[PDB]
C-alpha cells in the first residue's frame, strides 16, 4: 500500500498544478468583467452629476 | 439534458474507472490535460495580464 | 517559474484595482451626498 500512497500523492500535485492554472485565468475573467462594470461606473456618475 | 437513473451510474462508473486506470498508468490524458492547461491560452492570459498592470501602473 | 511570475504580477493587479475601485467608490459617495442636499 506504501507504493500506491506515493503514486497517489504525486498525481494529487499534478492535479494542484491543474487548479492553479484554472484559477489564473479564472482572475483574468473576472479582471474583465470588473473593467466593464467600471465604464458603467464612469456613466452613472455622469448621470448623477446631470 | 435529461438525468436517469442510467445515466447517473453510468456517469458515476465512468469517473471511478478512469481514476482508478489513472491510479495503474494504464491511460495517456496527454490531449486532454494540455487542453485544459492550453499553454498557448496561459501565455495569452500572461500576456494581458502585463498589458493591464502597465496600463494601471502608467495612469498615475 | 511561469506560474510564480503569474502569481505575482496577479497580486499586485489586484491590488492595484481595489485600491482604484476603493478610491472611485469615495468619490461617488461624495457626490450623492453632495446631491442630497
Amino acid at each position: 500500500l506504501g507504493k500506491v500512497s506515493d503514486k497517489s500523492r504525486e498525481i494529487s500535485e499534478k492535479y494542484i498544478e491543474e487548479s492553479q492554472a484554472i484559477i489564473q485565468e479564472l482572475v483574468k475573467l473576472t479582471m474583465e468583467k470588473l473593467e466593464s462594470k467600471f465604464t458603467k461606473l464612469c456613466d452613472l456618475e455622469t448621470q448623477l452629476e446631470m | 439534458n435529461n438525468v436517469t437513473l442510467k445515466n447517473l451510474t453510468a456517469f458515476q462508473l465512468l469517473s471511478q474507472r478512469e481514476n482508478i486506470c489513472e491510479l495503474l498508468n494504464l491511460v495517456e490524458s496527454t490531449e486532454r490535460h494540455n487542453s485544459i492547461i492550453n499553454p498557448e491560452r496561459q501565455r495569452m492570459s500572461l500576456e494581458e495580464m502585463k498589458k493591464m498592470l502597465d496600463a494601471l501602473k502608467n495612469e498615475r
